[PDB]
C-alpha cells in the first residue's frame, strides 16, 4: 500500500499570510500510462471532503486560483498564495494511481491569534447526581489559545490519572479560541472521603499555573 | 447535477453485520466507479473499496476483504456496502463516493453521499440524565448542564428553548468505560444577571424519546 505522508500535523496561518502543505509518497505516483494522479482536498467539520485539485496542479472548478498545487513523483506541496478565515479545516492528498487508493493522515489549518488566557471554572457535583450514586466534578478553560494546555486533577493534594476525560471545542469561528473542560469522575463513595478537589491549569498565556479548588460541600 | 443518498444511521452489537445503500440519480449508473470510504471521528480516510456497476470489476483494500462486501443493483441505481463481524472499532462515518471515471476520460467528480453513521457496540438505548453546573463567586459567570450516561449519539443542547446561543460552548461527547457517552454544555453570562435572568437547558436525545428542560439555579 502506498503510504502518504503530510507534514505538517497541524498548521496556524495568519489571514493574509502564504500556507504550504508538504505530501511525501513512499513510492512514486506516475501511472504507467504518464500521468500522476495526486489530488488535495479540504475537509470542514461534521462535513465531507471537497476536491480542490487534481493530478498535482489542476484545480477543480469552483476552486479560486490562491491554491495552487505542484511537485512530482513522490513529493507534493499544495500552497495557498493568502490564506483566507474560509481556507479553515483539515486537509488530506489522495493518490489514485495504485491499488489500494490511499490517503494522506491530514493536517490541520486553523486561524493564529494572540496568545489568550483561559478563564478556568470548577463545578462541584449536583446534589441531584449524588442521589444518582455517581459523583462528576467538571473543569472548565474558557475561551483560551493555542490549544496546548495542561490539566491536572488534585484530590486533596494527590495528583489523578485515568478518572478523567477531555474534550475540546472546535476553534470559533469569530474570536478564534478554544474552550475545555476536563471531568473527573468517581463513585459517590471514594467522592465523599475526600476534602479538596483542584483542577490546575497549565498554558501559555498563564505566567503561572492557575488552580481552582472548592472544598466539599458548599 | 449527480447526487448520492445513503441510508440511516446503523446502531449494531460486535459480531453483528450490516448493510448499506448509496443511491445515484443521475443517467449511466452502469459506467460509475464508486467508492466506499469509512472516517472514525477525529481520525482520518480509509479507503475500503471501488465499484463499476457495469461490469465484475470490484477492487478491495485487502485489509477488509473477508468482512466487506461490494455489490450494485443496475435496475434501481443503487449501490451497497455489507460488513460482517463488525468490531467496535469499526464505528465510523461510512462515506460512499463518485470521484473518477475510467483513466484517461478526463473525467473528476466531487459527488459524496451524506454519510452513514455506524456505532458498533455492545450497549443499549438509554435517555441521558441531565445534572446542572450551577454558578458561583458584577463581572462574568459561568454555568451549564452534565449531559451524562446515554446512548447511542447524538443528543441536542439549546438555552432558554433557542434563545441563548452568545457565549454558549456544547463540548463534543466522550464515550466512558461503561459504554455510555457524556458531555457538558456551559455558558458564560453576566454575574449581574444572575437574579434576573432564568437559565434552562434543553436537552433533546432523539433515539430514546427522552426530552429534558434542566434549570440551572445559583447555589
Ligand atoms: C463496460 C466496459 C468496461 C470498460 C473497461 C475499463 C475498465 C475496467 C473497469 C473498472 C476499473 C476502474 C478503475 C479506474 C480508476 C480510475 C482512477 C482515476 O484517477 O481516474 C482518473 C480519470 O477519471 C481521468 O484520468 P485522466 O484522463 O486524467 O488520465
Amino acid at each position: 500500500d502506498v503510504v502518504m505522508t503530510q507534514t505538517p500535523l497541524s498548521l496556524p496561518v495568519t489571514p493574509g499570510e502564504p500556507a504550504s502543505i508538504s505530501c511525501t509518497s513512499g513510492q512514486s505516483l506516475v501511472h504507467i500510462n504518464g500521468n500522476t494522479y495526486l489530488h488535495w482536498y479540504l475537509q470542514k467539520p461534521g462535513q465531507s471532503p471537497k476536491l480542490l485539485i487534481y493530478k498535482v496542479s489542476n484545480l477543480f472548478s469552483g476552486v479560486p486560483d490562491r491554491f495552487s498545487g505542484s511537485g512530482s513523483g513522490t513529493d507534493f506541496t499544495l500552497k495557498i498564495s493568502r490564506v483566507e478565515a474560509e481556507d479553515v479545516g483539515v486537509y488530506f492528498c489522495s493518490q489514485s494511481t495504485h491499488f489500494p487508493f490511499t490517503f494522506g493522515q491530514g493536517t490541520k489549518l486553523e486561524i493564529k491569534r494572540t496568545v489568550a488566557a483561559p478563564s478556568v471554572f470548577i463545578f462541584p457535583p449536583s446534589d441531584e447526581q449524588l442521589k444518582s450514586g455517581t459523583a462528576s466534578v467538571v473543569c472548565l478553560l474558557n475561551n483560551f489559545y493555542p490549544r496546548e494546555a495542561k490539566v491536572q486533577w488534585k484530590v486533596d493534594n494527590a495528583l489523578q490519572s485515568g478518572n478523567s476525560q477531555e474534550s475540546v471545542t472546535e476553534q470559533d469561528s469569530k474570536d478564534s479560541t478554544y474552550s475545555l473542560s476536563s471531568t473527573l469522575t468517581l463513585s459517590k463513595a471514594d467522592y465523599e472521603k475526600h476534602k479538596v478537589y483542584a483542577c490546575e491549569v497549565t498554558h501559555q498565556g498563564l505566567s503561572s499555573p492557575v488552580t481552582k479548588s472548592f472544598n466539599r460541600g458548599e | 447535477e449527480v447526487q448520492l443518498v445513503q441510508s440511516g444511521a446503523e446502531v449494531k452489537k460486535p459480531g453483528e453485520s450490516l448493510k448499506i445503500s448509496c443511491q445515484a440519480f443521475g443517467y449511466g449508473f452502469i459506467n460509475y466507479l464508486i467508492e466506499w470510504i469509512r472516517q472514525m471521528p477525529g481520525q482520518g480516510l480509509e479507503w475500503i473499496g471501488l465499484i463499476n456497476p457495469g461490469s465484475d470489476y470490484t477492487n478491495y483494500n485487502e485489509n477488509f476483504k473477508g468482512q466487506a462486501t461490494l455489490s450494485a443493483d443496475k435496475s434501481s441505481s443503487t449501490a451497497y456496502l455489507q460488513w460482517s463481524s463488525l468490531k467496535a472499532s469499526d464505528t465510523a462515518m461510512y462515506f460512499c463516493a463518485r470521484r473518477f471515471g475510467y483513466y484517461g476520460s478526463g473525467n473528476y467528480f466531487d459527488y459524496w453521499g451524506q454519510g452513514t453513521m455506524v456505532t458498533v457496540s455492545s450497549a443499549s438505548t438509554k435517555g441521558p440524565s441531565v445534572f446542572p453546573l450551577a454558578p458561583s463567586s458584577g463581572g462574568t459567570a459561568a454555568l451549564g448542564c452534565l449531559v451524562k450516561d446515554y446512548f447511542p449519539e447524538p443528543v441536542t443542547v439549546s438555552w432558554n428553548s433557542g434563545a441563548l446561543t452568545s457565549g454558549v460552548h456544547t463540548f463534543p461527547a466522550v464515550l466512558q468505560s461503561s459504554g455510555l457517552y457524556s458531555l457538558s454544555s456551559v455558558v458564560t453570562v453576566p454575574s449581574s444577571s444572575l437574579g434576573t435572568q432564568t437559565y434552562i437547558c434543553n436537552v433533546n436525545h432523539k433515539p430514546s424519546n427522552t426530552k429534558v428542560d434542566k434549570r440551572v439555579e445559583p447555589k
